[PDB]
């Protein structure tokens, strides 16, 4: 089980970056998975959520209606679409996913991350 | 409250834990040590929106209700506001249907990454 985050960069406000998450070793299309955050002295912030084979998707109330998940099942491929960016999206962004659910503790498993820079 | 750990190891045997679906009560008491550090009140934010609540971290996406985690299910059929008190009943009932699920108590991530298969009955030595 892998999940592998890119490619974050410097991105202008109002701008848009599209976000990937290359997953591997485990049942993809399925899957529970989601993005979570990391801005600069803040703890992880969930952000996005994607469930089951309905992919039922579910946003934080900070990027509703900017942000989209989405899933490529033939690459088994997780995206994040991140448009109308502002200053305070600036963050290290982790695709996530559950180890044995159901569980506590949220999404327990995540990549190495990608840095969102946003000036 | 903080319980002191004999004390919670007392509290969970009157509550029927000890053995329950073979899980000895080393154990639960354990899983509530690295859980919320005996502490009743202690509420985490997780990384899916959901938060876990009290003394044994009980998740707002599968087990209770707290009113804004996505995609929860309530199978506990509690508000989570209800497993913050010095009561742990509502606590214990709720543990109770959770490891009656497939994930044993795997569904404890504290507990299947620092106590399971470890000298868990430690927990409960030198206890009355």
């Amino acid at each position: 089980v892998q999940l592998l985050e890119s490619g974050g960069g410097l991105v202008q406000p109002g701008g848009s970056l599209r976000l990937s998450c290359a997953a591997s070793g485990f049942r993809f299309d399925a899957e529970d998975m989601g993005w979570v955050r990391q801005a600069p002295g803040k703890g992880l912030e969930w952000v996005s959520s994607i469930y089951g084979p309905s992919g039922s998707t579910y946003y934080a109330d900070s990027v509703k209606g900017r942000f989209t998940i989405s899933r490529d099942n033939s690459k088994n491929t997780l995206y994040l679409q991140m448009n109308s960016l502002r200053a305070e999206d600036t963050a290290v962004y982790y695709c996530a996913k559950y180890t044995s659910p159901p569980q506590n503790h949220g999404f327990d498993y995540w990549g190495q991350g990608t840095l969102v820079t946003v000036s | 409250k903080v319980f002191g750990r004999c004390e919670l190891a007392a509290a969970m045997k009157r509550h029927g834990l000890d053995n329950y679906r073979g899980y000895s009560l080393g154990n639960w008491v354990c899983a509530a040590k690295f859980e919320s550090n005996f502490n009743t009140q202690a509420t985490n934010r997780n990384t899916d929106g959901s938060t876990d609540y009290g003394i044994l971290q009980i998740n707002s996406r599968w087990w209770c209700n707290d009113g804004r985690t996505p995609g929860s299910r309530n199978l506990c059929n509690i508000p989570c506001s209800a497993l913050l008190s010095s009561d742990i009943t509502a606590s214990v009932n709720c543990a109770k249907k959770i490891v009656s699920d497939g994930n044993g108590m795997n569904a404890w991530v504290a507990w299947r990454n620092r106590c399971k298969g470890t000298d868990v009955q430690a927990w409960i030595r030198g206890c009355r």
